[PDB]
């Protein structure tokens, strides 16, 4: 479940970063860097917990 | 001119019951040994498949409705069936693509067709020299404006009136998403003309074209057969090989694949069958313990 | 611990046609927006040195990418879709906007990844006494769905009052002219609007940057880049087979574990570069300053 | 009374006349004259004579 809760997008346009960096400028890119960054972080919560 | 079809016999269609056939691959990617589940649109299993034939003076070329999709599977040994008009008018007031396969250069084009009221390709067998030629190309009438044409490598195939049992399995999947015309197809030999054989035959994609038109009915083409010793008229001399073909609708379904070592789809399960496939579709395993299990609202 | 990469690699397309820009902004006869026009462009590299440098260009906005950006990546199925809208209008064809042209004409989806391109016309589209050549709807039972198109000429229905061929009172046509005079202000002056729609669609690309291909190299961590795809690991012969059709793979974690070449077409695996864990013990601080280091895989 | 069609003109400016008994409104004024049939069209909005 940890492994596969690394595939959602959580809002963001796409799951994989590189395809995030590539294709937006650093200034748009940073908003959905934060949406998968909120999201991976609460998965490694749960799983800790 | 285009000669019409007079004299035939016409019989209610026959129902038969499919056995887990029409799937194939939705994605070009390649996976091995793993189950995965995805959501398409897949022809259900077991599901009421209707049934044509044409064998006295027997003939039928019903103008069926597309619907959301068509598997179209046709045993055949003489190759009787040739190609499938793809119209919503079929009166050259809007774009028909014909698919049609003959001696010639398959010809895979769209233009607005005058389609006469019996579009059926005739074969005749010739005196002067033992050849089949395709006498009779009269299907149409006139192609105004031709928006998009693609002509094929020409294919050559022996076109005979054989009554005999039929010899290949040919299955055909047509769907039309995002304006693109998507062909799956598959050939597997086969020898009882019973019914369906059982197992699974995982469709391969064959072509994809951008056609960008809406279709709403579709027609089958199939060839007469005029011997030297027929007259050769549409009201006489026409008999035709036996024919069978099986047409069915395509429906919004989950399916769970299997896939082998090779990354051939070996089996599926239906997710919506029976509680034990809802049950097998949960749990991702085509084997399931003993036990009680919650598999929905 | 960490690995570094050594060098850098990219596999284009060896693609020699040059997409003509020229018909899609550059065109004599300029489709109206009752009716726009849809041209399909692919099979050639598109160079986007131009669209950035804003020769007379009135606005330039991309949704979803980077105009700098643009010239990088690689994409499929490049759609132009051309029409003509009044001066005061061209903000409001935008993803999210909903107004009377964008409601009864054509339309942009929410998720719309692609450019918009817009610049003036003074007097190519305008007349003396008014060029009503170009038409709009101001009625509509429905709003459009997104990318539709309206070919039908009937009075609009208002009130009880039949319509659509019984004119009468409360019978309006909804098509009017535009009336665009170079007389007019600046706000008034037709624009001619392209709009530019990206997507990927599947595994293969057509239209791909001018970004020139280097050499192949392998069993070294280095950066790859396949078609658009960015990764960094070790670059190996593969023995697993892919079905023709086919032309990526991934494992069980859906990560891309293969890849095809498309210049050679050879299969090549791709694995991770090792990283691991590094652990330093020390007999105490005391005793002696030397220690050991242990790395973890 | 949009459907009553016993009026010679029926046009509402800034609502839709379809839709109107939809649209609450604060306040509703009502100004009553009668014309002739060549002044019509000068009692409109933008309209000047
Ligand atoms: C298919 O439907 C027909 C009625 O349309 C029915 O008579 C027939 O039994 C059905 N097929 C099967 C296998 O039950
Ligand atoms: C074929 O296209 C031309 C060009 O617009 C048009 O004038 C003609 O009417 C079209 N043919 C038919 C049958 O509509
Ligand atoms: C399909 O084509 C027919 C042609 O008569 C048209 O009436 C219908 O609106 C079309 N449907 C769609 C969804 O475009
Ligand atoms: C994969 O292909 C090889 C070579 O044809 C064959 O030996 C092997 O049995 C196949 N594995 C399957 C079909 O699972
Ligand atoms: C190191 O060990 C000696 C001997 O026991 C002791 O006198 C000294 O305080 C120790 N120093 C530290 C930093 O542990």
């Amino acid at each position: 479940t940890l492994v596969k809760q690394l595939s959602s997008n959580f809002g963001a346009i796409s799951s994989v970063l590189n395809d995030i960096l590539s294709r937006l400028d650093p200034p748009e890119a940073e908003v959905q860097i934060d949406r998968l960054i909120t999201g991976r972080l609460q998965s490694l919560q749960t799983y800790v917990t | 001119q285009c000669v019409n079809l007079t004299t035939r016999t016409q019989l209610p269609p026959a129902y038969t019951n499919s056995f887990t056939r029409g799937v194939y691959y939705p994605d070009k990617v390649f996976r091995s040994s793993v189950l995965h589940s995805t959501q398409d649109l897949f022809l259900p299993f077991f599901s009421n498949v209707t049934w044509f034939h044409a064998i006295t003076k027997r003939f039928d070329n019903p103008v069926l409705p597309f619907n959301d999709g068509v598997y179209f599977a046709s045993t055949e040994k003489s190759n009787i069936i040739r190609g499938w008009i793809f119209g919503t008018t079929l009166d050259s007031k809007t774009q028909s693509l014909l698919i049609v396969n003959n001696a010639t250069n398959v010809v895979i084009k769209v233009c607005e067709f005058q389609f006469c009221n019996d579009p059926f390709l005739g074969v005749y067998y010739h005196k002067n020299n033992k050849s089949w030629m395709e006498s009779e190309f009269r299907v149409y009438s006139s192609a105004n404006n031709c928006t998009f044409e693609y002509v094929s490598q020409p294919f050559l195939m022996d076109l005979e009136g054989k009554q005999g049992n039929f010899k290949n399995l040919r299955e055909f999947v047509f769907k039309n998403i995002d304006g693109y015309f998507k062909i799956y197809s598959k050939h597997t030999p086969i020898n009882l003309v019973r019914d369906l054989p059982q197992g699974f035959s995982a469709l391969e994609p064959l072509v994809d074209l951008p056609i960008g038109i809406n279709i709403t009915r579709f027609q089958t083409l199939l060839a007469l057969h005029r011997s030297y010793l027929t007259p050769g008229d549409s009201s006489s001399g026409w008999t035709a090989g036996a024919a069978a073909y099986y047409v069915g609708y395509l429906q919004p379904r989950t399916f769970l694949l299997k896939y082998n070592e090779n990354g051939t789809i070996t089996d599926a399960v239906d997710c919506a069958l029976d509680p034990l496939s809802e049950t097998k579709c949960t749990l991702k395993s085509f084997t399931v313990e003993k036990g009680i299990y919650q598999t929905s609202n | 611990f960490r690995v570094q990469p050594t060098e850098s690699i990219v596999r284009f397309p060896n693609i020699t046609n040059l997409c003509p820009f020229g018909e899609v902004f550059n065109a004599t006869r300029f489709a109206s927006v009752y009716a726009w026009n849809r041209k399909r462009i692919s099979n050639c590299v598109a160079d986007y040195s131009v669209l950035y440098n804003s020769a007379s260009f009135s606005t330039f906005k991309c949704y979803g990418v980077s105009p700098t950006k643009l010239n990088d990546l690689c994409f499929t199925n490049v759609y132009a879709d051309s029409f003509v809208i009044r001066g005061d209008e061209v903000r409001q064809i935008a993803p999210g906007q909903t107004g009377k042209i964008a409601d009864y004409n054509y339309k942009l989806p929410d998720d719309f990844t692609g450019c918009v391109i817009a610049w003036n016309s003074n007097n190519l589209d305008s007349k003396v006494g008014g060029n009503y050549n170009y038409l709009f709807r101001l009625f509509r039972k429905s709003n459009l769905k997104p990318f539709e198109r309206d070919i039908s000429t009937e009075i609009y229905q208002a009130g009880s009052t039949p319509c659509n061929g019984v004119e009468g009172f409360n019978c309006y046509f909804p098509l009017q002219s535009y009336g665009f005079q170079p007389t007019n202000g600046v706000g008034y002056q037709p624009y001619r609007v392209v709009v530019l729609s990206f997507e990927l669609l599947h595994a293969p690309a057509t239209v791909c940057g001018p970004k020139k291909s280097t050499n192949l190299v392998k069993n070294k961590c280095v950066n790859f880049n396949f078609n658009g795809l960015t990764g960094t690991g070790v670059l190996t012969e593969s023995n697993k087979k892919f079905l023709p059709f086919q032309q990526f793979g991934r494992d069980i974690a859906d990560t891309t574990d293969a890849v095809r070449d498309p210049q050679t077409l050879e299969i090549l695996d791709i694995t991770p570069c090792s990283f691991g864990g590094v652990s330093v013990i020390t007999p105490g601080t005391n005793t002696s300053n030397q220690v050991a280091v242990l790395y973890q895989g």
